[PDB]
């Protein structure tokens, strides 16, 4: 999983 | 039966079901819903009624990034995981990928494994790159190489 800031 | 598909629009709530249910820190709904269209293979396994994972990936050159794998609760352990993590390598490769990468929380044992034991290798660390509960966990970036094969 990738961490998004959105 | 298992049934790997691509993940299209319809698909879109029962994913995002799963999104919810398997990450304690889920994507929020409009990352989730904007990860889709163009440059994303993105795949569904479906066990007999219902879906019962996801996996969204993105492809720039001959790299890919799996930015996201999700079992249902209800369908882990049973090998549905790495079933569709085996379907998405196969894909990449007849797509001329040659490397998959990924991020995972460092505590996720489980993951990690299954990861290592496909052949994924870490790459490099990034400190603090998840929240939890109680501050912040080191994210690993591994990177799978695929070789190529006759077609
Ligand atoms: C991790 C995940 C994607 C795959 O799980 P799954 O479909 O249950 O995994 P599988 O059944 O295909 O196999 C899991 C592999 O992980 C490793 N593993 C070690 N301990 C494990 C455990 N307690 N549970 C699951 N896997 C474990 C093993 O190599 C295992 O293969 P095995 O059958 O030879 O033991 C799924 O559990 C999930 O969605 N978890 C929560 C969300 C998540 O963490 N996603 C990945 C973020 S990087």
């Amino acid at each position: 999983a990738r961490y998004f800031r959105r | 039966m298992n049934t790997i598909s691509i993940l299209s629009t319809t698909d879109l709530p029962a994913a995002w079901q799963i999104e919810q249910r398997a990450h304690a820190f889920p994507w929020s709904e409009k990352t989730f819903f904007g990860n889709q269209g163009e440059r994303y293979l993105n795949l569904k396994l479906t066990a007999d009624d219902r879906m019962a994972a996801f996996a969204i990936t993105q492809v720039v050159l001959d790299e890919a990034t799996l930015f996201n794998i999700a079992v249902d609760p209800d369908f882990q352990r049973r090998g549905l995981g790495r079933m569709l993590l085996e379907h998405l390598i196969d894909e990449l490769e007849t797509r001329g990928v040659v490397t998959l990468w990924l991020e995972v929380r460092a505590s996720n044992a489980a993951a990690i494994a299954l990861y290592e034991s496909l052949g994924f290798n870490e790459a490099t660390i990034r400190r603090n790159y998840y929240p939890t509960a109680q501050g912040h966990e080191d994210a690993i970036i591994m990177a799978l190489p695929i070789s190529m094969k006759l077609h």
